[PDB]
């Protein structure tokens, strides 16, 4: 179910790759590059976490609910996880 | 005859469990990267 | 990973991903014609309705009703609901499915969260607008179905009335829950939970009823009675008369329509050429009809009844003799009593144009549109146009007042759909505000 | 129509569509209205409203039949058999009863009402019967994640609980047919279960196996392990035979029936017998 | 508070000790310099000198070891870094 | 040092209990034992609450949006009250002989529980009933009652209520789990107040 | 319930339609008045620490337990007579 | 530089005016549900006994509380109903619920 | 000029508060509570300079052009520039 | 990065030394565990091993030094712990 949800998703022409990053940086499934995909993981693994931080900071009764960046280049948007969280790159152009 | 089909049986989440196992432990073995 | 508890989270990341792209793709004075005609399910339907939204200015839903042709060998309800937009490219975006004839359909003025309808045999339906695709039945080259409601056919009650519809209209009125009482058994916030607006439907008996009921916590199956979704019922019902001074001597309605500005406030027409005034609350506010400088009866049999979208609550009605009436609510007579062009045939359909100006639209038999514009001109029709490919069957303004655009879907006889946009006409907007404010106070 | 589809035939849509116009049309037109045309009218709004209500009826029905034959079961299957009887028998009574509408309709409302509590109990029925199903299938994706060399006890207790709610069912006055089809798919979807866990014993074999202790000395003088390197290759052999003997006793749902519907996948995945084996001797061999 | 070990180069029997060291002396000061010096003491006693403490919320380090004389953990939201070196 | 209505006289003001305000350290309750709760700010005083009459045996202060001000006595009545008008806002109608203590955390959304002179500890869901206890810790068979209840300021789920027994038992308790719009309560207890 | 929506149920109209929760009621409160009546008789004369009710006053003596006792015991069977007469309107139910 | 401020807040407010209203009510998906937690089952009971053993036999508790800073540290006293006005009564009872706190 | 349009947006129903960061954390205009006012603009601050520098990390020719971070609680959008960023809160409710 | 000595046992010499390599690594490196580094290798480099390096924000330590091997200073916001052990 979940993997034609995934082989859908990057069908759409916003779309320019997906990655599952499972164990804190370590994948399993990706669309993308080998040098990207791992670049990618660990960016935002770090990078979310740093997020939730910032909430609690803010208020020490919530966590984050969902997180995007954006930049020229591509968008990315990470959503809260117990265990792993999946990571999806878009062109906004 | 092994009818991998199983056309005569029906589940909705046993089946859909069992193709996310087949391909998470089927690359598993591979990386394994085993001489034998 | 291997287990089903941890792909839970990889499903409801794709449910936002494909929520977020739907989103992304909501990007954007003579004949400049566009089509969207795919014909992915309407291969042999015949177009019969045409309704416009008010939460998208930029959607727009087609009824088509099957013939005996079965373009697809599988099981083919004969009743669909298309919904699509705009500005999207070919291509409808969803459909609704129901097994009897459906009619008298409208949205949700919120948010796209249900869509109603009411059935050709009396009964009520609602679709569940914001649900995931997923248990409906699918097909290739893909395109997925989607049916799910819990009619008024299943657990038996009154509100039915066993009577045809003939409207349905969303009621804005929920202005409850101002607390939940402090000793809880007396509490009647908690039966409001979720009600944001009710949804009103008149038979022809000249019955009116209204209800709503909006629930989320729920599962596969229930073990009250219902379909096997996660669903609301029609558990809550309200029931208010008509025809009091109307009514052989049994008479009936034709149509309603309701008063943006106040939704409690609403009128209903007759066949024998009269629109009563009511409301919900105080019914006895102004409890008056509507009637010309006429006499005897005249039952033109009345049948379009519309608002004008502006400041000034004036209601407009058009009958089989091709009149049509501007009946001011704070007046029993009516402002302007124009004979359309072509009175020889009757109104098919009317319309304000969303637009700065007061434009309004009328259609007729020969499918020739006639447009006024009183605020530069007198009561002759400032514009019109006819078709070659004539029988029209429906048609439907839409635009938004900033972006801004202006359209007209069209659709014919011939199972085609239509649409083109002439957007000078959009607004001045200087000069449209200086006659509205003389039209008001001449 | 016994194909899950039920219809009202209304006889006199004509009398009923005229009669509604004529007194329209001749109230609106200021003409008298006869006798006989009030009388009728009056009797046509009667009949307009059951057929109605009738297609009410028959609208609930089709949508519980919808919901019914996803599944086939024969419980519910024989149940809406039931319920037509109920129709079919109805149907006979038309002799007297076909102009009840006529005379007086208070007859039918409680006809079309019993009618429908028939199909409601048969639509609860139904649901709790899926309730079952999905207990059913919560079970089965837990077996199927059962480790076969460490967890034995995981398929004695599941498969006794798959029995104990099945039986439990069956005390609940249910026909043969019906727990006949569900033993049948069920075991099937138990093979698919064990099948998966069975391949992937077959592959790690050399990895999850209770370990064994040795002592390294020089018995007289000469390297050699106690026990001895013979003996503790035999019983790395019986450990790995064990295992594969394992879909040969396997008391699937409906241990009435056949058992090969199990042991099949021991011929249809022997090939895993050559990665076992060569694993096996490189191990030897690291020992060595 | 929760004890969570990262990393250590250290007997399972001293690292224990070390937790337990940290744990009673951030149960009795709230100055991290006063916890790090009953940490060192302590061990210093028990283990041989010359132990050195490191108690803080926010520090990066690098520093050499002594071989099972390392260890690196948290309680709570406090790292503690505790070796032998000299 | 001298709270006192009407000096040299039968003018004895002794309390049981005193309560203060995190939102200010001049705000508190006495749980006098006349029985009606006194404010006091030092001595000044401003209202005496009427609802509650018995001898207080217990006082609490209000959680955040200072508001729901407790006083509990011999009525074996739990009475809240909004310092701003001193209206009775709501009376826990327990029909047990005593209370002897009562649990707060303003941490929390708008909770409440309370150790009473039976052996029960009951627990209320603001946002579900008000006089039906959703939670309730018993005692063993023949337990006498508990004569106390706190719980950690550190949160982490630590309650401790203790036993005619020279015993302290701790509880681990879920049920008052965060969520955003349990804030209606507070809502619901103005307009009751103002109407 | 009744408490709270008095001023509603002592009209004509809605007494009458609660005309057989009222009589309900008012079997309670008989009962409620009942139990009342034992529990004083068993313990009036306060000699188990039961009947008397231990308070931290007790270093005065047992005085300071029968008065708080029995203030409850008259609070709470006097409310119930009061509610009996608003609700009820004085059929034979409340003269009993 | 006010006027360079300004122009700042200009860019920033073309952006964020028309951004933030069309995120505000996107009404994007909605299915959230996140715990970070294992769902903790019914409320549990007796997970810790602190008493001094010979004094609890008996006494009774009257105080208790928990030390802020030291959350471990849990405080009891027990004492007669009785008496209270002369003789030393009972002791104060502390237990930590920390490492090794096995007893 | 730049005065009124921030009131307007304080004025849409979404919007909690607005901040004005300049230097370096530390604002210079508010319609907030003080202790709020610093609260989110030094840990608006830290985070800004993490997104900014995964952008670059991600991508070596690329800065960002927008981050939104959503909570239980409430959400907060900020934008990039070239001497300082603007921070709006807002309640999704 | 101000550099503020507040105690040393070091010559004047190798306190120079201190600053200006920690000056180096915090212009070359952004992460508390690399600017640490850089620190202590360039000391075991020029004055032998065994060096340690501590940088942050926020800690307490309690160590042993050797005799005219020790200096704590700040640049800006973050202290460094610098000296010999072993």
């Amino acid at each position: 179910e979940v993997e034609e949800t995934l082989k859908r998703l990057q069908s759409q022409k916003g779309v320019q790759g997906i990655i599952v990053v499972n164990t804190e940086g370590i994948p399993i499934k990706s669309t993308m590059d080998n040098p990207t995909t791992t670049q990618y993981a660990s960016l935002m693994h770090s990078f979310i976490l740093k997020a939730r931080s910032t909430v609690r900071d803010i208020d020490p009764q919530n966590d984050l609910t969902f997180l995007r960046i954006r930049s020229k280049k591509n968008e990315i948007m990470v959503a809260p996880d117990k265990d792993y969280f999946l990571i999806v790159i878009q062109n906004p152009t | 005859i092994k009818d991998p089909a199983r056309d005569p049986q029906y589940a909705e989440n046993e089946v859909d469990e069992m193709r996310i196992q087949k391909d998470l432990e089927l690359e598993q073995y591979k990386r394994s990267s085993s001489k034998s | 990973i291997d287990t089903p508890r941890l792909c839970s989270f990889l499903r409801a990341a794709c449910q936002v991903m494909a929520v977020l792209l739907e989103e992304d793709r909501l990007a954007a004075s003579d004949s400049s014609s566009q089509l969207n005609t795919s014909l992915p399910f309407l291969q042999n339907r015949k177009v019969s309705s045409l309704h416009t939204s008010r939460v998208q200015r930029q959607m727009v839903v087609s009824v088509h009703d099957l013939p005996e042709k079965s373009f697809v060998p599988l099981l083919d309800s004969k009743y669909v609901l298309c919904v699509w937009d705009i500005w999207q490219p070919s291509g409808p975006q969803k459909v609704l499915i129901c097994e009897s004839q459906v009619t008298c359909c409208c949205l949700s003025p919120l948010k796209a969260f249900l869509l109603f309808a009411g059935t050709a045999h009396g009964s009520v339906v609602v679709w569940d607008l914001r649900e995931d695709s997923r248990l409906h039945y699918s097909v290739t080259l893909f395109w997925t179905f989607r049916t799910a409601t819990f009619s008024t056919d299943g657990i038996l009650t009154s509100v039915n009335h066993r009577s045809p519809l003939q409207a349905v209209e969303p009621i804005s009125t929920s202005v409850h829950k101002k607390q939940s009482f402090v000793l809880s058994p007396f509490s009647t916030q908690e039966e409001m939970s979720g009600l944001s607006f009710h949804i009103a439907s008149l038979d022809e008996s000249g019955v009116l009823n209204v209800w709503v009921v909006v629930e989320l916590p729920k599962a596969d199956i229930a073990g009250s009675i219902s379909d096997l979704g996660l669903m609301p019922g029609g558990r809550v019902k309200l029931v208010h008369s008509a025809l009091i001074q109307l009514g052989w001597g049994t008479t009936q309605t034709l149509n309603v329509k309701f008063l943006p500005s106040d939704p409690n406030h609403f009128i209903i027409g007759t066949d024998m050429g009269l629109i009563s005034h009511g409301t919900r609350q105080d019914l006895r506010v102004a409890p008056k009809l509507f009637k010309p400088q006429q006499h005897g009866i005249r039952p033109v049999k009345v049948n379009v009844i519309d608002f004008s979208p502006f400041g000034e609550p004036i209601f407009l009605a058009g009958c089989s003799d091709g009149s049509i009436r501007l009946h001011q609510l704070s007046s029993a007579f009516p402002l302007l009593q124009w004979d359309s062009s072509t009175d020889s045939h009757a109104v098919t359909g009317l319309q304000w144009s969303p637009t700065r100006p007061a434009v309004f639209l009328v259609q007729d038999d020969t499918s020739n549109i006639y447009i006024w514009d009183l605020l530069q001109s007198d009561l002759g029709p400032v514009a019109k146009q006819q078709v070659s490919p004539n029988r029209l069957v429906a048609m439907a303004a839409v635009g938004e007042p900033e972006g801004s655009f202006l359209a007209l879907v069209l659709a014919r006889a011939s199972g085609s759909i239509d649409i083109q946009h002439l957007k000078r006409r959009w607004a001045a907007p200087e000069v449209d505000e200086c006659n509205r404010l003389r039209l008001l106070l001449q | 129509l016994d194909s899950n589809d039920g219809l009202l035939k209304v006889h006199y849509s004509d009398r009923l569509v005229i009669l509604l116009r004529e007194v329209r049309q001749l109230s609106a037109l200021g003409f008298v209205i006869p006798a006989k045309i009030q009388q009728v009218a009056n009797i046509a709004q009667k009949f307009c409203k059951q057929a109605i209500i009738l297609k009410q009826v028959a609208h609930f029905y089709n949508s519980i039949d919808q919901q019914m034959i996803q599944s086939q079961r024969p419980m519910m299957l024989q149940s809406a058999l039931a319920f037509e009887q109920i129709i079919k028998n109805s149907k006979a009574g038309s002799g007297g009863k076909s102009q009840i509408t006529w005379d007086n309709p208070k007859e039918l409302e409680g006809y079309i009402q019993k009618l429908q509590n028939a199909a409601e109990r048969l639509a609860t029925e139904n649901r709790k019967l899926r309730k079952w199903h999905t207990t059913f299938c919560e079970k089965v994706v837990v077996l199927m994640n059962i480790d076969l060399l460490r967890q034995q006890q995981r398929w004695k207790d599941g498969l006794q609980e798959l029995r104990t709610g099945l039986a439990t069912v069956e005390a609940q006055g249910f026909q043969a047919s019906d727990m006949h089809a569900w033993k049948q798919h069920w075991n099937h979807q138990l093979y698919k279960a064990l099948e998966h866990q069975y391949q992937m014993g077959l592959e790690a074999l050399n990895e999850n196996l209770p370990e064994i202790n040795i002592d390294l000395t020089y018995k007289q003088g000469r390297l050699q392990f106690r026990p001895p390197f013979e003996e503790i290759r035999a019983k790395y052999y019986r450990e790995m035979k064990r295992f594969i003997g394992i879909p040969n006793q396997f008391k699937g749902v409906g241990e009435a029936g056949d058992e090969s519907i199990f042991s099949i996948m021991i011929d249809r995945n022997a090939s895993g017998f050559l990665t076992i084996f060569s694993k096996a001797e490189d191990l030897f061999r690291r020992l060595s | 508070r929760k004890a969570v070990i990262k990393n250590a180069d250290m007997s399972e029997e001293m690292q224990q000790d070390s937790v337990e060291c940290a744990t009673q002396a951030l149960e009795k000061y709230n100055i991290e310099k006063d916890i790090a010096a009953h940490i060192k003491k302590e061990f210093d006693k028990k283990y041989n000198p010359t132990w050195h403490c490191i108690v803080g919320r926010n520090f990066g380090s690098y520093v050499t070891h002594e071989t099972k004389h390392f260890i690196y953990f948290y309680l709570g939201q406090v790292a503690i870094l505790l070796f032998k070196s000299g | 040092t001298k709270l006192k209505k009407h000096p040299r006289g039968e003018t004895e003001v002794g309390a049981t209990a005193v309560a203060f305000s995190s939102f200010d350290p001049r705000l508190f309750i006495l749980g006098t034992e006349g029985g009606f709760p006194l404010k006091c700010s030092l001595a000044p005083a401003q209202f005496t609450f009427s609802p509650h009459g018995g001898p207080i045996y217990s006082v609490s202060c209000s959680p955040f949006h200072r508001n729901l001000f407790l006083s509990a006595g011999t009525d074996g009545h739990v009475h809240l009250y909004s310092m701003l008008q001193a209206p009775p806002l709501t009376s826990l109608q327990l029909s047990l002989k005593y209370l002897f203590a009562v649990r707060w955390s303003p941490v929390r959304p708008l909770v409440f529980a309370a150790a009473s002179g039976k052996g029960d500890v009951q627990l209320f869901d603001l946002q579900k009933s008000s006089q039906k206890p959703t939670v309730l810790i018993k005692q063993t068979q023949d337990e006498s009652p508990v004569y106390c209840l706190e719980f950690n300021s550190q949160q982490t789920q630590l309650l401790a209520a203790g036993d005619a027994q020279g015993t302290v038992k701790v509880w681990q308790l879920s049920t008052e789990f965060t969520e955003q719009g349990p804030r209606e309560a507070e809502d619901l207890d103005c307009l009751a107040a103002e109407v | 319930a009744f408490l709270k929506y008095k001023e509603l149920v002592k009209r004509p109209t809605i007494s009458k339609e609660l005309m057989l929760e009222r009589e309900t009621l008012l079997a309670r409160l008989v009962d409620s008045i009942k139990d009342f009546r034992l529990d004083f008789e068993n313990r009036c004369r306060g000699i188990p620490g039961d009947a008397s009710g231990p308070l931290s006053g007790k270093n005065l003596s047992e005085v300071v337990n029968s008065i708080v006792w029995v203030r409850q015991l008259e609070l709470k069977v006097d409310d119930t007579i009061k509610i009996a007469e608003a609700l009820l309107s004085d059929l034979p139910g409340f003269r009993c | 530089d006010i006027p360079r401020l300004a122009a700042f807040l200009r860019r920033v407010e073309a952006m964020v005016i028309r951004e933030l209203n069309k995120n505000w009510q996107s009404h994007a998906f909605d299915g959230f549900e996140v715990n970070w937690t294992e769902q903790q089952q019914m409320v549990s009971c007796l997970y810790t006994l602190g008493y001094p053993p010979a004094q609890a036999q008996g006494l009774h508790v009257t105080s208790i509380s928990w030390n802020s800073t030291g959350s471990v540290v849990a405080c009891a006293y027990g004492r007669l109903d009785h008496g209270d006005w002369s003789t030393l009564k009972s002791f104060v009872c502390a237990w930590n619920l920390d490492r090794r706190d096995l007893r």
